[PDB]
């Protein structure tokens, strides 16, 4: 809908503001830490292995 | 209705600017997921 | 990191320690200096500047902002001026430092000793809305929920004779809770008495502090509604001055 | 030299003991007859504490022990040479304590206030004579009390603690672990709100005591209240310090088992013992 | 014999307090009430709490956290309720095995545990986030805040730091009364003797000193109750004869003393130290050091 | 039909915010239950298909 | 019977709302749920 | 009998709907949570067997 | 009436209460009927 | 009928709803606890579900 | 009455109350009897 | 009061109902589940 | 405005603010582009 | 382009110290992973490359 | 930019300097501490080595 701008009318926009950037913050965080304790998706040791750094 | 005290044309006017702020993190995000499945797929 | 050392057998535990000694260091001189803002420079016993003022210096003012819109500097000259006691009725015993001074006259009511007063504000304590926060029990709509009731009990002191009957009780509004307990002497005299120096039993209130003779002389207050903070100052000061006097 | 208050609080009386013999000050320090003793008592136990180091052979502070006398001297008074210098160095804290605590009564009673200090100092004496002669001699020996060292009398805990297998099974000692782990979260609290009420945020008055009466219970549906707040960390403090007493009482003198077996009858119960199934069968 | 007031003589309520305005949306606050027995050492009002969007996520996300050990145990149980009443101090959640790392481990090997975990962070998150709120709203300094950090601090170092530079979750304690108990004594005996790390006596002086300081400030605030000390705030802006003489009876004790206000400043960096010290001399555990007695003997205070 | 009249019961913001959370919770929920499980771990399935490591 | 202070109309139009936001979050689970189903079949 | 709606006349509209789905939104995980830990009712486990996942 | 509400207001209240509950159930049986289909438990 | 003029039926029916919920989920854990009367148990053993 | 509740009222939430109680007990005696028929425990 | 008179008697006819029953049911001979497979050969 | 600052209070701000973190990007992508040449970890 | 009205909305002196304070972590943590991994540790690669020790 | 002296207008010029000198000095201490425990970079060591003074 073109009416969601009536959001800011039900919540202020700092609050909302602070708990959205938390949440994008924890939630890109949790996707990284999630990826790196893969070894498949670890990118350090998939560069290394391609590499032959180590 | 109002619960914040913001008037319908600030409201619209704020949402205008989210929005294009919101545009531009979810563009950067659909970049990167492209970029990360041409390099490295998970499907 | 476990056996790697920086030099010798120093490692990021000894670093870590000698790091936290440095900042307890630090600490424990910014929480010295904190606590050196009320009752400094140090004087003597004529009241002159103290030859010695110790190691640690006083530190830069600070400023309390007060809702009405007074300013409180904390170390300055102002605010040991206006909490400075004048006239006191003392008496040095000895011409060498460190020695007791002898009251003069009464001390309970000279004001020394145990019976020391510090001369507060004399204006009423406000709660956030600007209302006083001690109010007697009949300007409110509160009510006892629990204990005993106080009012209309005699009141017995410390020598074993009645001096009068409580009339009403004074409360902390803002937290629901009773400081002062409000007596009508023989004389008909009201006076006030601290609930923290009193004792009430099931068909009386006994007070150990004071005697008969003593209840006469209780300080007063100016409005029969209302207790500053010197007032407050005061009658504690004197109740709590019956132990030793 | 004295603060810009205090000229008027140094009067004359307040002793227990001697009058105005020893009614007063040396510097900021008031003497009395208990100050007096307390001076005397702390010299003699540093500097005794001292000689055993250089009986020991150790300068290093963190190495240096006196030890009690051996378990096989039962109550006997030891050599100093063999114990005995332990007990001399007991006695010179005992009466340090108990003569500073006489001290802050005097100075309460000087001041016309309350004597809670010296009460609640009191139990902190009682958990000590716990921990140095009642538990030893209901065990039958000096030498079941702690050495006088910085990291030896945490050799002693670990000692007395392993003797009945992991410590922390017993009942009493979890009630007063709880109670300092409460303690040092009310002392946290309470700073805080203290000061956060103190020094507000930049441009704004100080606030009341409304505030923080607000703020714990917007945070928690729940404020104790300041005396409350004072009230709840002494006694939490005491009632720590208490329990933790009544723990070392009675380990070793009516209880010499594991705890953790202690901890099974709840489990053995023949209603439910023989069931299959769970963690315990 | 005379009133030591610790208990109130009497008690007086009228209608409960609902609180300051200020900043803060007051429809987000529940009804109050009254509790008489609350009276008598304290207030006895369950005054109105704040909702909110921090307060509802911690709430939701700790009850997910404490239902899904509770659900654990009750499969550990085998769903008898006389077992799980039986054994409730010794059903434990464990984290997954060394084997697994730091990856996501099977449900019934530490994938529960790790749910729970991560329930129990975002809850921790959002409360921490309500504490600093609750203070801005009202205009307050945001000291409970920086008191609360270090707390998380040590919970955190415990179950995430640590764990992540050992590179295993199997290093994290366990959700358990007795288990996580013989964590801790494992942990003691895994490091060597913990007694010897410097932050953990550092940690352990600055509890003893909590509880000192505040059997200290609680005797002496009662003791000049006579004089109205407990109102502390007063007293800071407008000194009374409650100050001075707390001031003058620790002055004549031990020589120094503080004021109204610089004692909670004692008050609260005392308190944080515990926490902080502890987070520190566990993260040293392990990862820099793994016997603390040879270290205390490299050290010098530990005999050889 | 008439489902609206929520909204005369019920104040948006509570309710807003009480579905967010919900939605969060049960979406990590699913989540991490389908990671756990290593036939649908999504990252295990793709390293096993493409070879990596 | 209005606990929150709220016209019949103003209700109607929140309610609008709330229902196009909530059949543009149905709709993206469902073409997620069939995806998932083409990709990977649960039952 | 049709007298059922009086309920409302005694009980809160507010208080009830939130109790009821705090109740059944425990309800239903509780009984997907008895059916995953069961083997024979895990519904990835039998998609696994039938589709020879790993 | 404690919560004030009028009768009608009562009966309304019920009546769309009643339509998205007799949803629910509905659901519920067809879900219902779906496993004991796939995977009977009896 | 005269109970309700003794208790306030909003908590006699909270208190109520709370009591047939936790006895009916009390026995219900008791039967699934006895492999005997465990419905599930019974419908893999008699399907041969693995 | 401590509750505030007139006679009527009484009378009238009772009616209601044993209706649902009614209803209650009939659904628990069919699931009953059909459990006992399915696997008796007597 | 009779309003706490009749919630102690029901929390206690409950505590001891529930109590006798737990005690039946501890004990394998009383237990008519347990007789109940026996005789069914349930198992 | 919350913050009660103006318009071109907050313009000005805001000029300053993105002329720094426009020199921190750009630093940081030199910085990025140098190791991808010296160490690549793709 | 109408950015800046977010200092309409929160106080630059907190958001300033605030983001100074991430930033550094950011960095400090990134920094400390790649030192903590040889294959990225450079002093590490420059000891091999240049034969020291 | 030109304008970068407002920060002067935003921050309070002491608690800068102070901050950016502690700063300043530990971040020094760090990154001297982590060359001396890498002996190829410990410079004590590697006169040692040169000068043959162990
Ligand atoms: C309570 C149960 C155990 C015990 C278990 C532990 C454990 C476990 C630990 C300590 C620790 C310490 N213990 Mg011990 N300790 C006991 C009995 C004592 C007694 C005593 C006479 O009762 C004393 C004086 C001490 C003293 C000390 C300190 C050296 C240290 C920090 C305490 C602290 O800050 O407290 C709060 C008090 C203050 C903050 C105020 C200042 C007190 C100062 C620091 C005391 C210094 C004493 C000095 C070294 C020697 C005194 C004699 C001299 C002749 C003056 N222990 C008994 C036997 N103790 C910790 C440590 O680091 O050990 C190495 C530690 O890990
Ligand atoms: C045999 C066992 C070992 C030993 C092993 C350990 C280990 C291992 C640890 C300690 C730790 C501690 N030990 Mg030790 N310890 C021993 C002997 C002692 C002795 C003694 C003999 O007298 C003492 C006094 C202590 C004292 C202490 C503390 C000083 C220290 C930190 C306490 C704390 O705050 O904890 C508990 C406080 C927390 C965990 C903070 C929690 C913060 C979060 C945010 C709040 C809870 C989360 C959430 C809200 C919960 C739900 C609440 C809902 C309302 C239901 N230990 C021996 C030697 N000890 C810790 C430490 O720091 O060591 C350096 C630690 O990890
Ligand atoms: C509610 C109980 C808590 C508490 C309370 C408490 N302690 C108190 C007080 C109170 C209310 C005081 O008023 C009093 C005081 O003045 O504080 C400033 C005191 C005090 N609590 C102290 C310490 C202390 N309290 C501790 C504990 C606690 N005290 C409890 C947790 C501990 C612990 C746990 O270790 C310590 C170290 C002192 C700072 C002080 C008492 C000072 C005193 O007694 O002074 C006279 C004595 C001397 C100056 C020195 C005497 C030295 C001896 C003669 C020789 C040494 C003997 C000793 C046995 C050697 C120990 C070696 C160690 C390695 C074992
Ligand atoms: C300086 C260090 C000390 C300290 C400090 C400290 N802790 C703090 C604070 C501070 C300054 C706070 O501001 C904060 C606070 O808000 O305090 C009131 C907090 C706090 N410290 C807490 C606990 C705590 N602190 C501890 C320790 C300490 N905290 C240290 C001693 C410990 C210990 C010793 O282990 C504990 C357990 C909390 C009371 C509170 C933080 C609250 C919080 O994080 O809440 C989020 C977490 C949850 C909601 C978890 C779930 C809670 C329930 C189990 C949910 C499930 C039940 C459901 C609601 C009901 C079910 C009913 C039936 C259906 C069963
Ligand atoms: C709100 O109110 C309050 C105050 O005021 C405003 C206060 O200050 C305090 C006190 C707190 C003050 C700073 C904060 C911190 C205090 C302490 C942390 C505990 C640490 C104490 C450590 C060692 C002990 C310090 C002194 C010890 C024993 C005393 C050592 C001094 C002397 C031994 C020598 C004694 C001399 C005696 C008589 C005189 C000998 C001379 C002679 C002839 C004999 C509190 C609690 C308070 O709540
Ligand atoms: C090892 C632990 C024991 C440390 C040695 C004994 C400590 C007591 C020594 C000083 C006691 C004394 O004699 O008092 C007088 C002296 C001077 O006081 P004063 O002149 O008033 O100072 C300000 C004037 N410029 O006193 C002073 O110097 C004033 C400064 C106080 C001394 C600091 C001692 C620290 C006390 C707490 C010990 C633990 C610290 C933990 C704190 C953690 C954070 C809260
Ligand atoms: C050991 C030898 C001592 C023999 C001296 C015997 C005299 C009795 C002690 C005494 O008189 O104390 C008074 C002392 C001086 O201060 P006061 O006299 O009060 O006034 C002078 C200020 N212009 O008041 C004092 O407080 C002395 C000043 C102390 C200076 C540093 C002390 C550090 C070591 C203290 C012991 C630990
Ligand atoms: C284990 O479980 C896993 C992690 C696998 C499941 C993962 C799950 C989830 C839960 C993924 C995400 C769900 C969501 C909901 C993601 C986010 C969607 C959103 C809503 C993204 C929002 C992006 C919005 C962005 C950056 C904000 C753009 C706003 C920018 C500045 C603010 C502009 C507004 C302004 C400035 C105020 C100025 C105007 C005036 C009038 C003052
Ligand atoms: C281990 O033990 C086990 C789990 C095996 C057995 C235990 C079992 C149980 C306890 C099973 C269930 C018992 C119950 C009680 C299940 C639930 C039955 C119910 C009561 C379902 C209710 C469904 C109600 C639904 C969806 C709500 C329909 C209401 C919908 C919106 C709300 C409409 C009302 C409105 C909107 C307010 C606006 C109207 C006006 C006029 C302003
Ligand atoms: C362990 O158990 C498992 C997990 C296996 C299974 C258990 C499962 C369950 C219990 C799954 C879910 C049950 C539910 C109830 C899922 C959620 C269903 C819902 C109710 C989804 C609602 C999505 C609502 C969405 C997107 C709407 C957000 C609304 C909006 C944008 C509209 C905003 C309206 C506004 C802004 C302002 C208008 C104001 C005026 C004045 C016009
Ligand atoms: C485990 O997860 C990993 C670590 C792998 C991935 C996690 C990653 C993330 C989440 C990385 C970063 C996300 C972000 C959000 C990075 C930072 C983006 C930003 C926004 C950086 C901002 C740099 C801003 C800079 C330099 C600007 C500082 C501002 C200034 C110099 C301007 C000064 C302002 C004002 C001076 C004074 C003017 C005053 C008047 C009155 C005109
Ligand atoms: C009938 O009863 C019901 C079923 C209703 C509920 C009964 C419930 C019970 C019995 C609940 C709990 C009993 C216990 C024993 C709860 C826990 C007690 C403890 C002692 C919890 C201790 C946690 C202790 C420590 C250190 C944990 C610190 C935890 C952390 C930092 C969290 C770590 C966060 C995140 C690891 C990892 C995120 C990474 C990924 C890959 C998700
Ligand atoms: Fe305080």
């Amino acid at each position: 809908m073109s009416k969601f701008y009536k959001i800011w009318l039900v919540f202020d926009p700092r609050r909302v503001f602070v708990a959205q950037g938390v949440f994008l913050f924890l939630l890109a965080v949790l996707i990284h830490l999630i990826l790196l304790s893969t070894p498949a998706f670890n990118w350090l040791t998939v560069a290394t292995a391609k590499h032959g750094y180590v | 209705l109002s619960f914040t005290g913001l008037t319908d044309e600030q409201a619209q006017e704020l949402h205008a600017v989210y929005m294009s702020g919101l545009s531009a993190f979810i563009a950067v995000a659909v970049l990167a997921h492209l970029a990360v499945m041409i390099w490295r797929p998970w499907f | 990191m476990v056996g790697v050392n920086f030099f010798g057998d120093f490692d990021l535990a000894s670093l870590a320690i000698w790091s936290f000694w440095a900042f307890l260091a630090y600490l424990i001189y910014y929480l010295q200096t904190e606590n050196m803002r009320e009752g400094y420079p140090l004087e003597n016993d004529d009241g002159k500047l103290s030859p010695n003022q110790g190691p640690f210096p006083v530190p830069s003012p600070k400023t309390f902002d007060l809702a009405d819109g007074r300013k409180i500097v904390v170390p300055s000259v102002e605010n040991e001026e206006a909490h400075r006691r004048t006239d006191l009725a003392l008496e040095r015993t000895s011409v060498n430092e460190g020695y007791p001074f002898r009251p003069t006259g009464n001390p309970m009511l000279d004001g020394v000793g145990p019976a020391s007063w510090v001369p507060r504000r004399d204006e009423p304590e406000v709660d956030a809305h600007g209302h006083n926060k001690i109010q007697p029990m009949r300007k409110t709509e509160m009510k006892v929920s629990a204990g005993r009731d106080p009012r209309g009990m005699p009141v017995q002191a410390g020598d074993t004779e009645v001096v009068g009957k409580i009339v009403d009780m004074w409360v902390d509004i803002p937290e629901q809770l009773v400081r002062y307990l409000e007596v009508e002497l023989n004389s008909g005299k009201k006076k006030l008495l601290p609930m923290t120096m009193l004792k009430i039993w099931s068909d009386r209130v006994r007070v150990n502090a004071i005697t008969s003779d003593l209840f006469d002389t209780i300080p007063d207050i100016k409005s029969p509604d209302v207790v500053t903070k010197l007032e407050e100052d005061k009658i504690s000061a004197y109740v709590a001055g019956g132990y030793m006097y | 030299a004295l603060l810009s208050f205090e000229r008027k609080y140094r009067v004359p009386g307040g002793t227990l003991i001697g009058g105005s013999l020893f009614d007063f000050w040396v510097g900021p320090f008031y003497v009395g007859f208990f100050g007096v003793t307390t001076i005397f008592f702390a010299t003699l136990g540093f500097l005794l504490i001292l000689w055993g180091a250089a009986m020991q052979g150790t300068w290093n502070p963190q190495l240096i022990s006196i030890f009690p006398p051996p378990v096989e001297n039962g109550l006997n008074v030891a050599a100093l040479d063999k114990g005995g210098l332990w007990q001399v160095i007991t006695v010179c804290a005992t009466g340090a304590f108990c003569s500073w605590a006489l001290r802050e009564v005097e100075i309460c009673r000087k001041l016309g206030i309350g004597f809670h200090i010296p009460v609640a100092f009191s139990m902190a004496i009682f958990a000590y004579l716990t921990l140095v002669v009642i538990r030893p001699m209901m065990m039958g020996s000096w030498g079941y009390a702690f050495p006088y060292g910085i990291w030896t009398h945490l050799d002693w805990v670990s000692n007395t603690g392993y003797t009945y297998g992991n410590f922390h099974y017993n009942p009493f000692h979890m009630l007063g672990i709880s109670l300092f782990f409460t303690t040092a979260w009310a002392l946290a609290m309470h700073g805080a709100l203290v000061l956060s009420a103190a020094n507000p945020v930049k441009g704004k008055t100080m606030r009341t005591p409304d505030h923080e009466d607000t703020y714990f219970r917007d945070l928690m549906g729940y404020s104790v209240g300041t005396l409350g707040i004072h009230r709840l960390g002494l006694l939490l403090a005491l009632n720590a310090v208490f329990w933790s007493a009544c723990c070392m009482l009675v380990s070793g003198t009516i209880y010499f088992d594991l705890w953790s077996d202690w901890w099974y009858w709840w489990v053995n119960m023949p209603f439910w013992a023989d069931m299959a199934g769970g963690i315990n069968g | 014999a005379e009133y030591q007031n610790f208990f109130n003589q009497v008690q007086v309520a009228g209608a409960p307090e609902m609180g300051l305005k200020e900043d803060v949306d007051t429809f987000e606050r529940t009804p109050a009430g009254m509790f008489n027995i609350l009276g008598w050492m304290g207030n006895a009002q369950i005054g109105p709490i704040y909702l909110g969007i921090a307060g509802t996520v911690s709430l939701a996300f700790g009850a997910a956290w404490f239902f899904t050990i509770g659900v654990w145990y009750w499969y550990q149980a085998g769903f008898d309720p006389f077992i799980f009443m039986r054994d409730l101090f010794f059903f434990s959640l464990e984290p997954p095995p060394a084997e697994y790392g730091l990856a996501i481990a099977p449900l019934k090997q530490g994938g529960v545990w790790q749910i729970a975990s991560l329930f129990m962070a975002i809850s921790v998150i959002a409360w921490w986030v309500r504490v600093y709120t609750r203070a801005d709203q009202l205009g307050m300094g945001k000291h409970m805040a920086w008191a609360f950090l270090s707390a998380i601090w040590l919970w955190s170092v415990l179950g995430f730091w640590r764990p992540i530079l050992m590179g295993s979750w199997s290093v994290a304690p366990p959700y358990g009364i007795f288990s996580h108990l013989d964590w801790t004594n494992q942990f003691s005996l895994d490091h060597g003797n913990l007694f010897y790390n410097p932050f953990h006596g550092l940690s352990i002086a600055a509890l003893y000193g909590s509880a000192l300081l505040f059997a200290m400030h609680g005797a002496t605030i009662l003791a000049v109750t006579r004089f109205g000390g407990e109102r502390e705030l007063e007293q800071i802006v407008d000194r009374g004869t409650a100050s001075e003489r707390a001031a003058l009876f620790w002055r004549w004790t031990m020589g120094f003393n503080a004021t109204m206000e610089g004692i909670h400043r004692w008050a609260i960096w005392m308190a944080v130290m515990v926490t902080l010290t502890g987070g520190i001399g566990i993260l040293l555990s392990g990862t820099v050091v793994d016997n603390w007695y040879v270290w205390a003997q490299v050290h010098g205070y530990a005999p050889v």
